[PDB]
C-alpha cells in the first residue's frame, strides 16, 4: 500500500506536468483561436459525479475560541464533520482520512483566540491551499440569532481573472456541494479584491420588487499565501505558487 | 557457410537461409526469438486491429464503446500508462514497453533483484510471489494492482537475510 | 470399517463372523493352523490373517462386499427374508385410503402438462425474366399520382407437405385398430378398464399426449365416455393420482371445446357426476398441505 | 455423519472418446476425463463411477448382458469393473495404446484394435470369485499396414471387421475354418475408410469413408468374390466423416461431420431421413439404441451431448457441460437448484435431483467471480469481472437490475442481506465495498476503510452484520443500518482469503495465508480459536517445477471456507489436491479427501516418475438437506453424499434393543416402542419398516409420546424420505401430528431444528403443492365446462 | 452519402432485380471480423497475465439446434412475461 | 537444391533451400500419396496413389507428365534404378511389376 501512494504520487507529478505543458500549448494555440473566428484533473474524475465529504480539524490543544470558529466552518459548510485532533500525527491524521474515504481536509490555527490561519487539502494526492485569515467575526461573537439554515447554498465568485484565481475557484467550487436548487436560500460570496478574498454568508428574498439579503455566518478576509502539490503530510512537496513577500513589487503586485 | 568471396558473392549475392530479436535478447534478457515474435505479433494485431476500427464509421456509438473498451482493458494491462490519446496506442505500444511489463524487469524496477537474470533465476527457485500465490515462469506480464501486490514469498532464505542485515527477523511469523 | 461385524480367531482353530446388530454369528470357519492374528483392510474387502506356521499371510475377500448376506445364526448349527438380508423394499401402497403417487421421476406430471410448449421451443430454427415492377419504383409517378405472395406461401406449404408424404412410402402391413384403443374398447366391454390403467402407467409421455390428443369425438362420444369411466375407476383405485388427474387435464386440454359444446347430454354428464364425486371426495389433500405448510412456515419463521 | 462418499459430477456431460448405451437402453454410458457417468433416462437420474483413472479415457465398453464394463485410458490401463455392485473387478496393462474396444455379442469374448494390430481377448467371469491374473489373449492379426480405426463385430461372434487408415477394410474370423472360408481384404477406396458394417442377412458389407463415400459391397457374382456393388455418395463442401454408426435391424445410417452436420439415411435405398447441425464443432461420436429409437452424439470441443429420437423428432436431452472451470458455486436455500459460473460468463442451473441442466444466462462478457441466493427461493446475484453485478430471477429467469459503479471495476466478491434489499460487492481494484440497494437500484454507499484490496464478503443473517475479510490482514465487521455506521477491526497475522459466518451468526472463520484458519466471536471480537492447515494439505508436484513438492508453499493454504449448517464442521478446499472436512469445537480434522488423481493435471503427483491445466477447488459449500457437499473444482462440480447409509453407527443402545426385538414390538403392538428401538439402532431398512408399519389411528399417540432427543432426527427422516416417497399421504399425516405434538419446543429450538424444517417445507413445496395445484386447476375446469351455457 | 464514378458493374435489369427483392450487411460483416480479431487478442493477453490454464476460446445452410437454452424449455414466453408489461 | 514433401491431403510442394523459398506448388487430384521415390538420373518424382498408378511430375507445370497404370488397390513402394532406366513397384493386391520408365 507504501508501494501503492509512491506509485501513485509519482503518476500524479507526471499528469500535473502533463498538464502545465499542455497549457502553455493551449496559450500559444489561442492567437490561432481567434483568427478563424474545463476543470482540473482530480476535480474532473470526481466534478459532479461524487458529492465530497469534509474533515474540518483543530490545530492542536485548542482554545474555545477556536473550537467555536471551526463548529462555525463546518456549519458553513455541507457535508462537513468536524474532528478534535488531540495527540493526533499529521501522517496517521492524512492516512486514517484517506482510510475513511474523505474528500478534503480543512486545517485551522489561531492566535490566542483569533484565527490566522487555514488549510485545505484535496486527499487523493491533491493539492494543499494555505490562507492566512485575518478579519475573523463569528456569530457566537455577534449575537444569539437562531441558527445556519444549513441548506445547499449557492455560490458567487467574484473578480478571479487569472490562472491562480481560476486555480483557487476550481478549489472552493469542488469544497462546496455540487448542483443545488433553484430556489436554494443561502448563498456563499467570495469576494477578489486585490488578494483579499473575502467570504460572506447571505440569506435573499426576492420581494414585490427585487432583492433583499441579510447577512449572516462568519464574517472574514482571507489571503492565499502557499499552494503545494502533495498533501499537508509532506512539507516537501513541490509547491506550485508560493507567495513572494521580500520582493520590490511586494506592495503593488495583485495576484501574488 | 563459408564467407564466399567477392565474384561468387556477386553470382549468389542472396543465399542465406541458417538483429533487433538478439538485441531485445541482450539488453532486456528476453528468453526466446520466438518469445520477441510472439510480442511483435501481438503489436501487429494491435495495429491492425486499430486500423479496422479507423475504418468502422467514426461517428459510431458502437464503435467509440468498443474502442474505449480496448483502451480500458490495455491501460489495466498498464503496457501504457496514459488514457487520453488513440496516437499512442498506435505508436506508443512497444515490444519494449510490453518487455518492459513483464515479471523479471518489474521484479528489478522494484530492485528486489539486482539484475534481471537474477530475477529470473529466483522466479525458477520459486522465491517470489503475486498476491496469494506464487509464480514461476518468467514470461508473466504482471498486471498493474499485482506489481503493486508482489513480494517475496514468506519462510525464504532470500527474506531471512533481508530481515537479518536490517537485524529484524520476527520468528514469530517465522519470516 | 463398516463397524457391522467382529471377526474372531480362536486358539480352538475358528473363525468366526458376529454380526453386530442381531448380535449373533452369522458365519464359522473351522481352520487347521490357529489364526494368531486377523485384520480387515480399511476398504472392506480384504481379510488378513496370519496362522502359526507358513511365513505368509493369508488374504481372504469379501463376497459380503460383492453381494448380500444371510444374517442366521448358525454357529451351533454348524458345530422375514428382508430381516435376514437386512434389506426393506418400501410398500406399493399402505392402505386403500392413502393416496399414493407414481413410482418414478417427479418430472413426469410437468412434461405431461407441457409437453407442447416443449416441441414450440424444441423445434429447430430453420429470378422471372420478365420482370415486374410499379408505377412508383420505376419513374411513372403519372400512374402514381393517379395510382390504381402469402397464398403462393399457402400452397408452397401445400407442396412441402405434399413433398413429405411422397417422401415415406413403406407399405410394411400393419394393423388397422391401435393397441391402445383396442384395450380401451375391451376394457369398455368388461365394463373394467384395469389392463388400460396399467398400460397408460407404462406409456411414454409423448406417445400419451398422441393418444389423448387422437381420441376420437363422435356424436355418440363412446371412445370420451370410456376414457371418463376410466379414469374415474382410477381415482377410485387411488394409485398414481398425479398422472390420473394429469390425464383427465390432458383431456380438458385436448378435447375441452367438444365436450363444451356437447354439454348436457346425459351420458356425458353422469360420467362428469361420477368424476366429481370422487374429486370432492379427494380434496382432503389440498387440506393438509395447505395446514402442514401453514405451520410448517409458522414455526421456522415465529 | 463424517464420511462422504462420492457420489456425482455435474458438468462436462462428455470429455473424450467413445460413447455408449446400455442393453434395455434407459441407460447411457458417457466418458468424463477420469471417470464414467451413467445418465438413467427412463427415470431422469445421474451417477459418476468411483474409481478414477490414470489418465485420460480413451474407450469404453459395457457387456452385452449389462454385467461388465472395460475402460481404457490412454496408455493400455484398462479397469474392467462389475455393475450391480459398482467395484473394480480387475485392471489389466495393455500397453500399447489402445484405439477402441468392442465386446461380442455373446458376451464371451472382446475384441481390442490396438496400434495397427487386432488384439481378441476372452472375458474373465463375474460369478466365479475374484481371480489374481484372469486375462488370457485369444489372438492376434497383423494384416493391416496403419492402424485400425474403427472395429465392428458380426451380428454372431464369428465375423469382425477391421476398419483401417491403409484405406482398407478387413474380414478376420474368430475360428480358423472360418478364417479360411474368409480371411479377405477390401480395398479400392478413397482417403480413409471410417466404418464397415454386416447387413442383417450378412451378404452386404457397407463400407463408410472419411471422403464422402458408402461402397455397398455384396458377395455376388461376376469363383466369384465380394464385388462392389453399390456406390452411395454425400455431398458436402469440406465436411469429412468423423463418426459413423449402422444399426442394422432397422438399417439405419448415422453419420456425423466436421462441421457439425449429422445425417440420418436410410442405407439400401440411401434415403436422407434427415439433416441436423448441432453446432460449429465437429461431431465426435454417435452411439445407437438397440432399439433403434434413440441416437446419442458427442462433440468433444464444447463438451456438449444430444440424445435424440428420431421417431418423434423429440430431444431427450441436450446438455452441454461448461467450457473452461467452474468458477463459483451456489445453492439454493433448498438445496434443488445448484446454480454454477464458469470463466466464461455462461452461468448455468443445474438440477441435482435429476442431475442436469434446468437453465443458463449469457449475459455477462467476462469471467464471473461469485454467485449468491438471497433468503428466498427467488433471487439471484452474480459478479463477474466484467464490472457488473447483475441480478437473476428463478421464477421469470430474467435480469432486473445490472448494479455498476461508475468507473467500471471488476468486482471479484459478492454478499446479499438477509431480507434481500442490499447487494454489497467488493472489487480488488479499488478497496471500497460498494453497497447498491435492491429496489431503487442505484448504489447506496462506497464502505470506504480497508487498505488493500478486499477479500471476501458476507452477511450474518440474524444481526444482519456484514463481515469484509481483506489483504490489510483485517477482518472488518460492519453494521450498516440505524443511523450508526459503526466499524469492528481486527486484526490477524497473515493475508486473509477466505470466509464464512455461523448459521446463527455469531462467529466468523476466517482462513489466511499461512493455513491457520481463525475463528472469532463478532459481539466481543474476541477469537475462540483457530485450526492449524498446513500440515494436512495433500500438495501436488508440478512437471515444470525446480523445487520439492514439500518445501513449496504453492498451495499451502485455503481459499475456500464452508461451515455446516449444524455450525459445527468447516469445509475447506484451495488450490491444493485435497478437500478437508474439521470439526469446529474439538478444533481437528476429520476427513481429508483427494480431490482427482490424474496425471494430465498439474497438480497431482507427490514426486514424479523418474501452461498445463493446473488442479485447483475453486469454491466449496454444503448442502441445506446437510447429507452432502459440493465442491466445485477445474474438472466440475464433484458432489459427496451420505446417501449410502452402510454404516452402522448406533445411539444408546442396550442389550435387548435387536432387530428381532423390534419386530417383536411390531407383533407386540407397542409402536412407540418399537419406532424408538429402531431409532436408538438407527437402521434405514428397519426404520423404514416400523415407520409405514404403524398404522393411522395411533399415529398422533406416538407422535405426542416422541421424545425431545429423537424429534429432529424423525424429522430429518420423513424429510428426506417423503422426497422420494410416493406416501404423501402418510407423509403429511406424520408431518402435521408432529407439528401438532411439538411447535413450541421447534420455536424455542429453531436453531437446532433447521436442515430437519428445511427438507420438509422443500418436500412440501417442490412435490406436494404442484400435486394440489394441478388437483385446483381440474376441479375449477370441471365448474367451468359443466356450470355454463354449452356453444351454439 | 458519396458516389461512384467508376462504371456500373451491373445493369439496369440486375439494378432493378435488386431493388425488385443490422444497417447494411459490410458492416455486419466489419463487426463480426473485429469482433473476432478483438477475442483473439483478448485470448492472447490473458495467456500472458494469467496464472491458471485457459484454453483457445472458439473457433472463427441447416436446421440447427441450440445446446444452451437461457429458460427451462418448458416455459412460455408469455408465462415469462410480467402482467405489468403487458 | 530442390525438397520435395509429399503429404496426405494430396498434395505436392517443392521447396528450395538454397533461397529458401517455395518453389512449385501441386495438388494430386488423385488420392493420399502412398508411396514416392524419385527418378535421380532424370530427377523427377514419382508418386505411387491409392487408385493403383503412379505418376511422374515435375515443378514446372501442375499436370503430371505421365500416369501409368501400375497396379490394382494402393502402390505400396516404387524403386528405381541408379541408371533412371527400370522401375520396380509393389501394390497391396500382392502384385509386383518391373517397368521400363
Amino acid at each position: 500500500m507504501l508501494r501503492r501512494q509512491a506509485r501513485e504520487r509519482r503518476e500524479y507529478l507526471y499528469r500535473k506536468a502533463q498538464e502545465l505543458q499542455d497549457s502553455q500549448l493551449q496559450q500559444k494555440r489561442q492567437i490561432i483561436k481567434q483568427a478563424l473566428a474545463q476543470v482540473d484533473d482530480e476535480y474532473a474524475a470526481t466534478s459532479g459525479i461524487m458529492d465530497p465529504r469534509i474533515i474540518v480539524t483543530t490545530s492542536r490543544d485548542p482554545s474555545t475560541r477556536l473550537s467555536q470558529f471551526a463548529k462555525e466552518i463546518k456549519l458553513l459548510f455541507p457535508n462537513a464533520v468536524r474532528l478534535n485532533r488531540g495527540n493526533y500525527v499529521m501522517p496517521n491524521l492524512v492516512d486514517a482520512c484517506k482510510k475513511s474515504g474523505t474528500t478534503d481536509l480543512v486545517v485551522l490555527h489561531e492566535h490566542r483566540g483569533v484565527p490566522t490561519s487555514l488549510t485545505i487539502s484535496h486527499f487523493p494526492h491533491g493539492p494543499t491551499a494555505q490562507f492566512s485569515l485575518h478579519n475573523v467575526v463569528m456569530r457566537h461573537d455577534i449575537i444569539n440569532a437562531g441558527n445556519q439554515s444549513e441548506v445547499n447554498p449557492h455560490l458567487i465568485f467574484d473578480n478571479f481573472t487569472t490562472a491562480l484565481g481560476k486555480r483557487v475557484v476550481c478549489i472552493l467550487k469542488h469544497l462546496f456541494n455540487a448542483g443545488p436548487k433553484k430556489d436554494s436560500e443561502r448563498v456563499i460570496t467570495f469576494a477578489n479584491r486585490g488578494d483579499f478574498i473575502s467570504v460572506r454568508q447571505h440569506v435573499y428574498v426576492r420581494t414585490r420588487e427585487g432583492v433583499e439579503i441579510a447577512e449572516v455566518g462568519p464574517r472574514f478576509e482571507m489571503r492565499l499565501f502557499e499552494l503545494r502539490l502533495g498533501t499537508l503530510e509532506n512539507k516537501d512537496a513541490d509547491v506550485e505558487w508560493q507567495l513572494r513577500r521580500f520582493i520590490r513589487t511586494a506592495n503593488k503586485k495583485d495576484y501574488l | 557457410v563459408r564467407k564466399l568471396k567477392h565474384h561468387e558473392q556477386k553470382l549468389l549475392k542472396k543465399v542465406d537461409f541458417l538483429h533487433r530479436d538478439t538485441q531485445v535478447m541482450r539488453t532486456y534478457h528476453i528468453q526466446n526469438r520466438e518469445d520477441y515474435h510472439k510480442y511483435n505479433r501481438i503489436c501487429g494485431d494491435i495495429r491492425r486491429l486499430a486500423n479496422k476500427l479507423s475504418l468502422l464509421p467514426p461517428t459510431d456509438p458502437f464503435r467509440r464503446k468498443h474502442e474505449q473498451l480496448l483502451l480500458d482493458k490495455l491501460y489495466a494491462m498498464g503496457v501504457l500508462t496514459t488514457k487520453s490519446k488513440i496516437s499512442d496506442l498506435e505508436n506508443k505500444v512497444t515490444v519494449s514497453a510490453i518487455c518492459r511489463r513483464r515479471l523479471p524487469v518489474i521484479m528489478h524496477r522494484l530492485k528486489m533483484a539486482e539484475t534481471i537474470q537474477d530475477a529470473v533465476k529466483f522466479i525458477e527457485q520459486g522465491h517470489v510471489r503475486v498476491g496469494p500465490n506464487l509464480i514461476n515462469d518468467p514470461a508473466y506480464l504482471v498486471t498493474r494492482n499485482m506489481e503493486d501486490y508482489v513480494t517475496w514469498v514468506d519462510n525464504s532464505k532470500i527474506k531471512k537475510t533481508l530481515l537479518r542485515y536490517r537485524n529484524q527477523i520476527d520468528d514469530f511469523d517465522f519470516s | 470399517p463398516e463397524g457391522r461385524w467382529i471377526v474372531s480367531a480362536s486358539l480352538d482353530s475358528t473363525i468366526r463372523t458376529w454380526d453386530l446388530p442381531t448380535g449373533g454369528c452369522i458365519d464359522g470357519i473351522i481352520v487347521d493352523n490357529v489364526a494368531t492374528n486377523v485384520k480387515f483392510s480399511p476398504n472392506g474387502d480384504l481379510l488378513a490373517t496370519t496362522h502359526v506356521t507358513g511365513n505368509g499371510i493369508c488374504i481372504w475377500t469379501n463376497r459380503a462386499q460383492f453381494k448380500t448376506v444371510s444374517t442366521r445364526t448358525i454357529d451351533e448349527s454348524e458345530f422375514l427374508n428382508d430381516i435376514d438380508f437386512n434389506t426393506y423394499t418400501s410398500l406399493e401402497q399402505i392402505d386403500k385410503e392413502l393416496l399414493t403417487l407414481s413410482i418414478g421421476p417427479r418430472s413426469k406430471m410437468n412434461t405431461l402438462l407441457h409437453l407442447d410448449v416443449i416441441r414450440k421451443r424444441s423445434k429447430p430454427k430453420e429470378l422471372p425474366f420478365f420482370l415486374q415492377l410499379s408505377g412508383e419504383k420505376v419513374g411513372d409517378e403519372a400512374s402514381v399520382r393517379e395510382g390504381i405472395h402469402r397464398r403462393d406461401q399457402e400452397a408452397q406449404k401445400k407442396l412441402d407437405a405434399e413433398e413429405q408424404m411422397n417422401k415415406f412410402k413403406v407399405t410394411g402391413r400393419l394393423g388397422f385398430e391401435s393397441h391402445f384403443t383396442k384395450q380401451l374398447r375391451e376394457g369398455s366391454q368388461s365394463k373394467d378398464y384395469s389392463s388400460l390403467l396399467a398400460t397408460l402407467i407404462n406409456f411414454s409421455p409423448a406417445a400419451v399426449d398422441l393418444e389423448i390428443r387422437s381420441l376420437n369425438s363422435f356424436e355418440p362420444f363412446d371412445e370420451i365416455v370410456w376414457f371418463i369411466d376410466a379414469l374415474t375407476q382410477g381415482l377410485k383405485s387411488n394409485k398414481n393420482f398425479e398422472l390420473y388427474e394429469t390425464f383427465m387435464s390432458l383431456l380438458f386440454k385436448a378435447h375441452g371445446d367438444v365436450i363444451h359444446a356437447n354439454n348436457k347430454n346425459q351420458d356425458i354428464a353422469s360420467a362428469l357426476q361420477n368424476w366429481e364425486d370422487v374429486h370432492k371426495k379427494e380434496d382432503r389433500l389440498d387440506d393438509l398441505v395447505k395446514f402442514c405448510m401453514g405451520v410448517a412456515a409458522f414455526v421456522t419463521t415465529a | 455423519k463424517s464420511d462422504f462418499k462420492f457420489s456425482n459430477l455435474l458438468g462436462t456431460v462428455y470429455r473424450q472418446g467413445n460413447i455408449t448405451f446400455s442393453d434395455d437402453g434407459k441407460q447411457l454410458l458417457s466418458p468424463v476425463g477420469n471417470r464414467v457417468s451413467v445418465f438413467d433416462l427412463i427415470n431422469n437420474k445421474s451417477f459418476t463411477f468411483e474409481y478414477e483413472h490414470r489418465k485420460n479415457i480413451a474407450a469404453i465398453d459395457l457387456n452385452k448382458q449389462g454385467t461388465l464394463l472395460i475402460s481404457i485410458d490412454e496408455d493400455g490401463r484398462a479397469i474392467l469393473v462389475n455393475f450391480k455392485a459398482r467395484n473394480v473387478l480387475h485392471h489389466f496393462n495393455f500397453k500399447e495404446k489402445c484405439s477402441a474396444v468392442k465386446f461380442s455379442p455373446d458376451g464371451r469374448l472382446f475384441a481390442l484394435a490396438s496400434g495397427r494390430f487386432l488384439q481378441i481377448w476372452k472375458t474373465p467371469d463375474v460369478n466365479k470369485d475374484r481371480q489374481f491374473a484372469p486375462f488370457v489373449r485369444h489372438r492376434v492379426h497383423a494384416g493391416h499396414f496403419q492402424d485400425i480405426t474403427s472395429l465392428t463385430w458380426s451380428q454372431d461372434s464369428r465375423f469382425i471387421l477391421t476398419t483401417s487408415k491403409d484405406l482398407s477394410a478387413k474380414i478376420w474370423s474368430v475360428d480358423s475354418e472360418e478364417k479360411n472360408l474368409a480371411a479377405t481384404t477390401f480395398n479400392g477406396h478413397r482417403d480413409y475408410v471410417m466404418g464397415a458394417f454386416f447387413s442383417h442377412d450378412q451378404e452386404k458389407i457397407y463400407t463408410v469413408s472419411k471422403d464422402g463415400a458408402v461402397f455397398v459391397w455384396e458377395f455376388t457374382k461376376r469363383k466369384y468374390s465380394w464385388r462392389i456393388t453399390k456406390k452411395h455418395f454425400f455431398y458436402a463442401n469440406q465436411a469429412k466423416v468423423k463418426c459413423v454408426t449402422f444399426h442394422p435391424a432397422t438399417r439405419l445410417l448415422a453419420v456425423g461431420f466436421t462441421s457439425g452436420e449429422f445425417r440420418l439415411y436410410d442405407l439400401p435405398d440411401f434415403t436422407l431421413i434427415q439433416q441436423l447441425s448441432m453446432g460449429q464443432n465437429p461431431v465426435n461420436t454417435v452411439s445407437v439404441n438397440q432399439t433403434g429409437e434413440w441416437l446419442a452424439f458427442g462433440s468433444s470441443k464444447l463438451g456438449q451431448l444430444l440424445v435424440y429420437e428420431w421417431q418423434s423428432e423429440s430431444y431427450i436431452l441436450k446438455q452441454q457441460g461448461h467450457f473452461d472451470s467452474t468458477n463459483s458455486l451456489a445453492y439454493s436455500p433448498d438445496g434443488s437448484r445448484v446454480v454454477t459460473a464458469s470463466e466464461d460468463g455462461k452461468i448455468k442451473v443445474w438440477d441435482i435431483t435429476s442431475g442436469f441442466c434446468l437453465a443458463t444466462f449469457e449475459e455477462h462478457t467476462s469471467s464471473v467471480t461469485a454467485v449468491q441466493f438471497a433468503k428466498r427461493g427467488q433471487v439471484m446475484f452474480s459478479s463477474s469481472l466484467d464490472g457488473t453485478v447483475r441480478a437473476w430471477d428463478l421464477i421469470r429467469y430474467r435480469n432486473f437490475r445490472t448494479f455498476t459503479g461508475t468507473e467500471r471495476i471488476q468486482f471479484n466478491c459478492l454478499a446479499v442481506d438477509p431480507s434481500g434489499e442490499v447487494v454489497c460487492a467488493g472489487s480488488l481494484d479499488n478497496f471500497d465495498i460498494h453497497v447498491w440497494s435492491v429496489q431503487t437500484g442505484q448504489l447506496l454507499d462506497a464502505l470506504s476503510g480497508h487498505e488493500g484490496p478486499v477479500s471476501c464478503l458476507s452477511f450474518s443473517q440474524e444481526n444482519s452484520v456484514l463481515a469484509s475479510a481483506s489483504w490489510d490482514k483485517t477482518i472488518r465487521i460492519w453494521s450498516i443500518f440505524g443511523r450508526s455506521q459503526q466499524v469492528e477491526p481486527i486484526e490477524v497475522y497473515s493475508d486473509v482469503l477466505a470466509l464464512s459466518m455461523r448459521p446463527d451468526g455469531k462467529e466468523v472463520a476466517v482462513s489466511t495465508l499461512k493455513g491457520q484458519i481463525s475463528i472469532f466471536n463478532i459481539e466481543d471480537a474476541k477469537q475462540v480459536g483457530n485450526i492449524d492447515c498446513r500440515k494436512d494439505i495433500i500438495s501436488g508436484r508440478f512437471n515444470q517445477d525446480r523445487f520439492t513438492a514439500k518445501n513449496s508453499e504453492r498451495s499451502k493454504f485455503f481459499t475456500t471456507i464452508h461451515y455446516s449448517f449444524d455450525g459445527m464442521a468447516i469445509v475447506a478446499g484451495g488450490n491444493n489436491n485435497s478437500i478437508c472436512l474439521y470439526d469446529v469445537p474439538n478444533e481437528v480434522l476429520l476427513k481429508r479427501f483427494i480431490v482427482s488423481r490424474n496425471m494430465a493435471l498439474n497438480g497431482t503427483l507427490e514426486f514424479l516418475n523418474s501452461m498445463r491445466p493446473e488442479v485447483r477447488v475453486t469454491s466449496v459449500q454444503f448442502s441445506p438437506t446437510a447429507n452432502a457437499f459440493a465442491a466445485a473444482s477445474t474438472e466440475g462440480l464433484l458432489i459427496y453424499s451420505t446417501n449410502d447409509t452402510i454404516l452402522f453407527d448406533p445411539f444408546d443402545l442396550d442389550v435387548d434393543v435387536t432387530p428381532h426385538s423390534t419386530v417383536e414390538a411390531l407383533r407386540e403392538k407397542q409402536f412407540l416402542n418399537a419406532l424408538v428401538m429402531a431409532f436408538r439402532l438407527n437402521e434405514e431398512y428397519l426404520i423404514n419398516k416400523v415407520y409405514e408399519a404403524i398404522p393411522i389411528k395411533e399415529i398422533p399417540l406416538v407422535a405426542s409420546n416422541i421424545p425431545a432427543i429423537y424429534l429432529p432426527r424423525i424429522l430429518k427422516f420423513i424429510g428426506d424420505f417423503a422426497i422420494e416417497s410416493q406416501h404423501i399421504e402418510f407423509n403429511l399425516i406424520w408431518i402435521k401430528a408432529l407439528l401438532s405434538a411439538s411447535g413450541g419446543y421447534i420455536n424455542e429450538h429453531k436453531y437446532l431444528f433447521s436442515t430437519a424444517m428445511r427438507s420438509i417445507q422443500r418436500f412440501i413445496v417442490r412435490v406436494a403443492k404442484e400435486v394440489v395445484n394441478t388437483t385446483t386447476d381440474n376441479k375449477y375446469t370441471y365448474r367451468f365446462l359443466v356450470s355454463t351455457d354449452g356453444s351454439m | 452519402f458519396e458516389l461512384s464514378d467508376v462504371k456500373s458493374s451491373k445493369s439496369l435489369a440486375e439494378i432493378y432485380e435488386d431493388d425488385y427483392t443490422a444497417l447494411s450487411e459490410e458492416l455486419q460483416k466489419a463487426h463480426s471480423e473485429i469482433s473476432e480479431l478483438y477475442a483473439n487478442l483478448v485470448y492472447k493477453l490473458d495467456v500472458l497475465s494469467s496464472v491458471h490454464f485457459v484454453p483457445k476460446p472458439a473457433s472463427t445452410e441447416t436446421p440447427t439446434i441450440s445446446m444452451e437454452d437461457a429458460q427451462p424449455l418448458y416455459m412460455s414466453n408469455a408465462s415469462s412475461l410480467a402482467p405489468q408489461e403487458i | 537444391y530442390l525438397l520435395v514433401t509429399a503429404g496426405e491431403t494430396g498434395w505436392l510442394k517443392y521447396h528450395d533451400v538454397s533461397t529458401g523459398q517455395l518453389v512449385s506448388e501441386l495438388r494430386t487430384k488423385a488420392g493420399p500419396t502412398m508411396a514416392m521415390a524419385q527418378n535421380p538420373w532424370n530427377a523427377v518424382m514419382h508418386l505411387g496413389h491409392s487408385n493403383g498408378t503412379v505418376s511422374l511430375w515435375s515443378p514446372s507445370m501442375p499436370e503430371p507428365l505421365v500416369k501409368l497404370l501400375s497396379a490394382r488397390g494402393p502402390v505400396n513402394s516404387i524403386a528405381i534404378d541408379r541408371s533412371g532406366y527400370y522401375m520396380a513397384t509393389t501394390g497391396a493386391d500382392r502384385s509386383m511389376k518391373i517397368w521400363d520408365i
